[PDB]
């Protein structure tokens, strides 16, 4: 199958540049009609932003014209968007996708899965992790929650997995939320059975990338 | 630029139901008789994935119920029996000329019965407290509808402004939310207090569940 992966997303100062990258795999990126950057502010709705297709030639949204480019290297199966002087109204998640040989060619049946640039003069904060401990005031019949609180972190995105991906039944890990100190946090829980929590381990996984924070947290009864 | 509108901006409906968006262009997306707006479904977390190209074609692997109508300057998808499933922001585009534009997005729930959300409540750490800060979470578990009320108290006193909560998405394995809100307060004033109590008010239940604890116990 044919896969589109964005790198590049992160923390950029405002009139700085963002250089992002897709690379694709199980498929060659000279056999696509084009290949297209489209972006997402937060809440907001979609907005193509720029295409080039399979002879080369690039078209630019003229809401940004003059400070993106699109590009590719068929050496390294891959294209990129760079775009400067960038402003708050420019964060948002970026996604990769393929146009049609077929129907009108501007449509896109292939993405990638969307890395989030944010615009902003703040620092890199990584989280703090705390655990949510089930106990008597988080049991409801047979069934416990506990979870992994998340705390202070800056830029998005925070990944919360537990047991390694291996328990997903019963997870919600919530969108994170704009502290008045400027910093995300966010909470993960999992219900599980009461009769569960003597004997098998609870470990929440976090992923900051933005500040090459990882944290395995072992969630046990208080 | 061909500028799209979509209608409704969301809906909720029950479960099988038929459910219809539409979405007018400012001009027309005809040429040499196709018409040119297609089609797309996001998840949340999720890239869109393309439902209906060329105004009424159904993109390979999309369910049947899926379909696409219209011509000129008015087109409506329609999902002929709304599945669990379904639960997502729906967008048309345009791809007759660039810029390529997306309507605004319609968002679309599916309308179970009532369900009242199991409440758990969580003290702060003690990790958390060594950092003079106490977080106190309380977790409202697979209800419906979407709105319900949460009120910190602490020995009493309702707290008003030092909260924040946060929703998922409706889940698709019983079309329920959740929701967790956290209070914060400093390590010294969370000392200073013992009942913690989070009240919760929703449709599913006949009067206000209170889950607290005492600090210390």
């Amino acid at each position: 199958e044919v896969q589109l992966v964005e790198s590049g997303g992160g923390l950029v100062q405002p009139g700085g540049s963002l250089r992002l990258s897709c690379a694709v795999s199980g498929y060659s990126i000279t056999s696509g009609y084009s290949w297209n950057w489209i972006r997402q502010a937060p809440g907001k709705g979609l907005e193509w932003v720029a295409s080039i297709t399979y002879d080369g030639s690039t078209n630019y949204n003229p809401s940004v014209k003059g400070r993106i480019t699109i590009s590719r290297d068929d050496s390294k199966n891959t294209f990129y968007l760079q775009m400067n002087s960038l402003r708050a109204e420019d964060t948002a998640v970026y996604y990769c996708a393929r146009g049609s040989h077929y129907f009108g060619h501007w449509h896109f049946a292939v993405w990638g899965q969307g890395t989030l640039v944010t615009v902003s003069s703040a620092s890199t904060k990584g989280p703090s992790v705390f655990p949510l401990a089930p106990s008597s005031k988080s049991t409801s019949g047979g069934t416990a929650a506990l979870g992994c609180l998340v705390k202070d972190y800056f830029p998005e995105p925070v990944t919360v997995s537990w047991n390694s991906g291996a328990l997903t039944s019963g997870v919600h890990t919530f969108p994170a939320v704009l502290q008045s100190s400027g910093l995300y946090s966010l909470s993960s829980v999992v219900t599980v059975p009461s009769s569960s929590l003597g004997t098998q381990t609870y470990i929440c996984n976090v992923n900051h990338k933005p500040s090459n924070t990882k944290v395995d947290k072992k969630v046990e009864p208080k | 630029d061909i500028q799209l509108t979509q209608s409704p901006s969301s809906l909720s409906a029950s479960v099988g139901d038929r459910v219809t968006i539409t979405c007018r262009a400012s001009q027309s997306v005809d040429y040499d008789g196709d018409s040119y707006m297609n089609w797309y479904q996001q998840k949340p977390g999720k890239a869109p994935k393309l439902l209906i190209y060329a105004a009424s074609y159904l993109e390979s692997g999309v369910p049947s119920r899926f379909s696409g109508s219209g011509s000129g300057t008015d087109f409506t998808l329609t999902i002929s029996s709304l599945q669990p499933e379904d639960f997502a922001t729906y967008y048309c585009q345009q791809s007759h000329e660039d810029p390529y534009t997306f309507g605004q997005g319609t968002k679309v729930e599916i309308k179970r019965t009532v369900a009242a959300p199991s409440v758990f409540i969580f003290p702060p750490s003690d990790e958390q407290l060594k950092s003079g800060t106490a977080s106190v979470v309380c977790l409202l578990n697979n209800f419906y509808p979407r709105e319900a009320k949460v009120q910190w108290k602490v020995d009493n006193a309702l707290q008003s402004g030092n909260s924040q909560e946060s929703v998922t998405e409706q889940d698709s394995k019983d079309s329920t939310y959740s929701l967790s809100s956290t209070l914060t307060l400093s390590k010294a004033d969370y000392e200073k207090h013992k009942v913690y109590a989070c009240e919760v008010t929703h449709q599913g239940l006949s009067s206000p569940v209170t889950k607290s604890f005492n600090r210390g116990e």
